[PDB]
């Protein structure tokens, strides 16, 4: 199966192959082997799937700015370029489809990162921002 | 307190606290009415 | 103060692009139960 | 394997290049000189 | 599929005496495509080329006998 | 014989025109599928 | 070959009218248009 050989909590350095997993859908963001996606080019389409085998499901982070270059602790608020899988594609914002549209195009596009919730503390009787909770009034009903 | 870029409060418990939710404009709002 | 991103973390994807003279910060969204392709 | 099927698929993507029979086996052959004259070297495939 | 003119078109292109030393890409192709083609589908051999080769004594097709005997074998 | 008659008529009209060419002077075994369909139709008509 | 093909596909060069929407390489109609304009001013 997996048989992972890593302790974990390793900080992601520029050039490391990364894996993304959806916190809700449970799947992994990948570059689909299909085409079209309302586009007319050699590009591919982005989507989600379950199997992690194969060269897919992996993304490599490359620094857009020359200030950081390769092999650095990627801090927050930086700019990253994702290019991997089977076409060296980029998470390009195709605005030609009457609106913004992400497709596996060959033109690089800026993509920032943000910390959404947390990565350190568990529940521990601490209401986190964004969760399903109850609203009991009389403590019984 | 406007900038929120980190928290270590753990002020409210999930099942060991009582909430008295107050709207910004009214003041109490939430209360049973039999 | 030094902050970075490791595994098991809180990554979320954002990008700003002025289209039709409007700057907006779009976020990548997807859901596997209803569709496959993603949408901003 | 290794950077070979990748480049092959990239070249094949440019579908359109899969079917180029209508260009390779196209028939603007043009006998040119034909019977006696008109040997157009400058213009023509 | 069918019986194309490959038995005679190649020879008609070969007998053009205008090119010189350009035939060297013709006889290996002919010798291999005669053996590759089945004898059942190879029906235009005598009247197509062998009668002309027999009528020719010392023509340009010096390897006509070998080309005919490639697929003859002994069975 | 029909193909020979048609080729002779084409050559005569080309000589009357004074200039031109046509690549249709092709032997039956060298003919392509487009004219092979017409040949098969003519053969079927002759058989019927 | 790797760097040549990568730099060729990272910046399209030709103007292919058959593709129209794409950058180029519209060989379906490009040679037809060329052979049509050959017998033209």
């Amino acid at each position: 199966m997996k048989t992972a050989q890593g302790g974990g909590h390793r900080t992601l350095l520029y050039g490391h192959a990364i894996l993304l997993r959806h916190s809700y859908s449970g799947m992994y963001l990948c570059c689909l082997s299909t085409s079209r996606s309302s586009t007319d080019k050699l590009a591919f389409d982005v989507g989600l799937q379950e199997d992690t085998t194969g060269e897919a499901c992996w993304w490599t982070i490359h620094p857009a700015s020359k200030q950081r270059s390769e092999g650095e602790k990627v801090r927050v608020g930086d700019d990253l370029i994702l290019v991997s899988v089977s076409s060296e594609r980029y998470l390009h914002l195709s605005y030609g489809n009457s609106s913004w549209h992400v497709d596996a195009a060959f033109q690089q596009t800026l993509w920032s990162v943000a910390p959404i919730s947390s990565g350190s503390e568990a529940a521990q009787g601490y209401l986190i921002g964004g969760d399903v909770l109850r609203l009991l009034h009389g403590h019984m009903d | 307190r406007k900038e929120v870029d980190g928290m270590g409060t753990s002020e409210i418990k999930y099942g060991d606290s009582i909430c008295y939710i107050q709207h910004v404009d009214t003041g109490l709002w939430l209360t049973y009415q039999a | 103060e030094i902050q970075f991103l490791r595994t098991d973390d809180e990554v979320v994807l954002q990008c700003t692009a002025t289209i039709h003279k409007e700057q907006q910060k779009l976020c990548l969204a997807a859901e596997g139960f209803g569709n496959r392709l993603c949408f901003l | 394997k290794g950077e070979a099927i990748r480049i092959r698929s990239i070249l094949r993507s440019l579908g359109d290049l899969v079917g180029v029979i209508s260009i390779a086996f196209q028939m603007p052959t043009i006998a040119k000189d034909g019977k006696v004259v008109e040997p157009d070297m400058s213009a023509g495939f | 599929q069918l019986r194309p003119s490959m038995m005679q078109h190649l020879l008609r292109r070969l007998v053009f005496d205008v090119p010189l030393l350009n035939e060297h890409a013709k006889m290996p192709l002919k010798l291999l495509t005669n053996h590759y083609e089945r004898c059942w589908k190879y029906y235009c051999l005598p009247g197509g080329w062998g009668n002309f080769g027999a009528a020719s004594e010392e023509e340009l097709h010096l390897s006509r006998k070998l080309f005919w005997g490639i697929f003859d074998a002994l069975s | 014989n029909y193909h020979n008659i048609w080729a002779k008529k084409k050559k005569l009209e080309l000589e009357s025109k004074g200039g031109g060419n046509h690549p249709l002077l092709v032997p039956y075994d060298t003919l392509t599928a487009k004219e092979k369909a017409k040949d098969r139709e003519k053969a079927q008509d002759i058989f019927k | 070959a790797n760097v040549v093909v990568r730099l060729l596909i990272r910046r399209p060069e030709c103007f292919g009218p058959a593709l129209r929407g794409e950058g180029g390489n519209g060989l379906l109609a490009a040679m037809e248009e060329a052979i049509k304009i050959a017998e033209d001013p």
